[PDB]
């Protein structure tokens, strides 16, 4: 079971020849069934195509995503979502269902992931997915002037913008800003540095500060920690009341 | 190239009956099926697949597709050997991370982490063909100190934590905890004025805000600190 025309099955397609139509590009992916919102940018060579399905659009970027056409090699990713949020601070005891049932109060939620390691325990963290922006900034006003609370335990969730993050294509050396600070950096290639040379005690002071900065972190997290405790056991000592 | 450990798909939810050539079948459209191993016990297998382009599909294709009654788990096997690198110069390419980290031993992908503009966050992904390739860079960059770019700026290598955001902790998983069920007893709502939730979710509220002050002050003294670093350098290397 999935949901149908979603913005996660809607690809981005670049590096198209100047003279394509819509019927064009739903020929291209006339064998990905029925595709639905399809935009073509005149100039600049670029567009979107909405398929049905993820499945579908996965398919179809792989099986796309570097054919020459015209010359021209393809570029088929998949398009950024435009109503992604973030949701920290989850309760322990927490489900995707959870998340796309407490979220769907502000809009349709097209999907809702809670974040889990390899061993299949939640990080804490969890993305909430909108069919459109006006649903996603609704949800951002009032979690935060508002407490959500999504289970029986009142601790509020905290809702912030997804900072969107590509760790597949990254930064190609062809899309590096050649300026003059890239030439300077590049004069010297990857290396270690020599014991007893400028490198070196640079880099070890480096390594002095980077060691120093997840020290100063770790107390914070022992100062929340202690905090979070001393309320947590408030709260059970006032539930004997009333 | 061919039939890399990025290539490798995990398999879970498999039926007690699951036999060598019946999981090999499953995969048959995708070419020629490379290393096949089956746990029978816990219901799972792995398969290498000649490319990443055929694995994704395989993947894309039976990702919940049902066999005798189980819906399949189809994701990618997790890397042994990928490691975090951090502390990136924002000119350091996929490829130049790739060319530097590659002296550790052969390597299946080097990517360079982008924010929503394509500017590097200073963070990157290294995958080794091999476990001690993996451990021979972390140990060496860890030790020493290991320059990309003429800033002597060290790359901070650490074992990459994996994590997952697409198939997640569904209902049907986390139901099966009692207490999960307990908690769900009250449904999401809003802590209503003058109740004891408002009372308590304004004292976590007040906590979170502290948290916040606390992270931002932290990265201001760092990155106060690189700027006298920075500065005392320039001032040490005129001897
Ligand atoms: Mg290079
Ligand atoms: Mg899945």
């Amino acid at each position: 079971g999935e949901k149908t025309f979603t913005q996660r099955s809607r690809l981005f397609v670049g590096n198209l020849p100047p003279d394509i139509t819509e019927e064009e590009m739903r020929k291209l992916f006339e064998k990905y069934g029925k595709a639905g919102e399809v935009f073509i940018h005149k100039d600049k060579g670029f567009g979107f195509i909405r398929l049905e399905t993820r499945t579908l659009a996965e398919i179809a970027k792989v099986e796309l995503d570097n054919m020459p056409l015209r010359g021209k090699q393809l570029r088929v990713r998949f398009a950024c979502h435009s109503a992604s949020l973030t949701v920290r601070n989850l309760p322990q005891y927490v489900s995707n269902e959870l998340l796309e049932e407490a979220f769907s109060v502000f809009g349709q939620v097209e999907r809702a992931v809670v974040i889990v390691d390899d061993r299949g325990r939640p990080s804490g963290k969890g993305i909430v997915e909108f069919s459109g922006k006006p649903a996603a900034r609704k949800a951002l006003d009032r979690c935060s002037e508002g407490s959500f609370l999504l289970t029986t335990f009142p601790r509020p969730v905290t809702v912030e913008p997804m900072d969107q993050l590509d760790d597949e294509e990254g930064l190609p050396e062809k899309l590096v800003i050649k300026n003059q600070q890239f030439h300077k950096e590049r004069e010297q290639p990857p290396r270690f540095a020599q014991p007893g040379s400028f490198e070196y005690e640079y880099a070890m002071r480096w390594k002095a500060l980077i060691e120093m900065e997840k020290q100063q972190q770790d107390q914070v997290d022992r100062n929340i920690k202690e905090a979070r405790e001393k309320l947590e056991m408030e709260m059970e000592a006032a539930r004997h009341e009333h | 190239k061919t039939y890399t450990q990025r290539c490798r798909l995990f398999v879970g939810n498999l039926p007690a009956d699951i036999t060598e050539d019946e999981f090999k079948r499953l995969f048959a459209k995708y070419g020629e099926p490379g290393e096949v191993f089956i746990n029978k016990g816990k219901g799972f297998g792995f398969i290498k697949l000649e490319s990443r382009a055929l694995a994704e599909i395989a993947k894309a294709e039976l990702d919940d597709t049902p066999m005798r009654g189980r819906q399949l788990r189809v994701r990618f096997a997790t890397h042994a050997a990928a490691l975090s690198v951090r502390n990136l110069s924002p000119y350091v390419s996929n490829e130049l991370l790739e060319e530097a980290f590659s002296q550790f031993g052969p390597i299946e992908r080097a990517v360079v982490i982008v924010d929503d503009r394509g500017r590097s966050t200073g963070k990157g992904i290294v995958e080794f063909a091999s476990k001690p390739a993996a451990r021979k860079a972390f140990e060496r960059c860890s030790e020493g100190v290991f320059l990309l770019t003429t800033t002597p700026r060290p790359v901070i290598v650490e074992p990459l934590e994996q994590l997952d955001d697409e198939d997640g902790l569904p209902e049907k998983l986390a139901q099966k905890n009692p207490m999960y069920q307990k908690e769900r007893e009250t449904p999401p709502r809003f802590a209503q004025h003058g109740t004891f939730e408002y009372e308590y979710s304004q004292r976590w509220k007040s906590l979170d805000e502290m948290e916040k002050q606390q992270r931002e002050q932290v990265e201001k003294n760092m990155k106060d600190a690189k700027d006298k670093l920075e500065s005392e350098m320039e001032d040490a290397y005129h001897e």
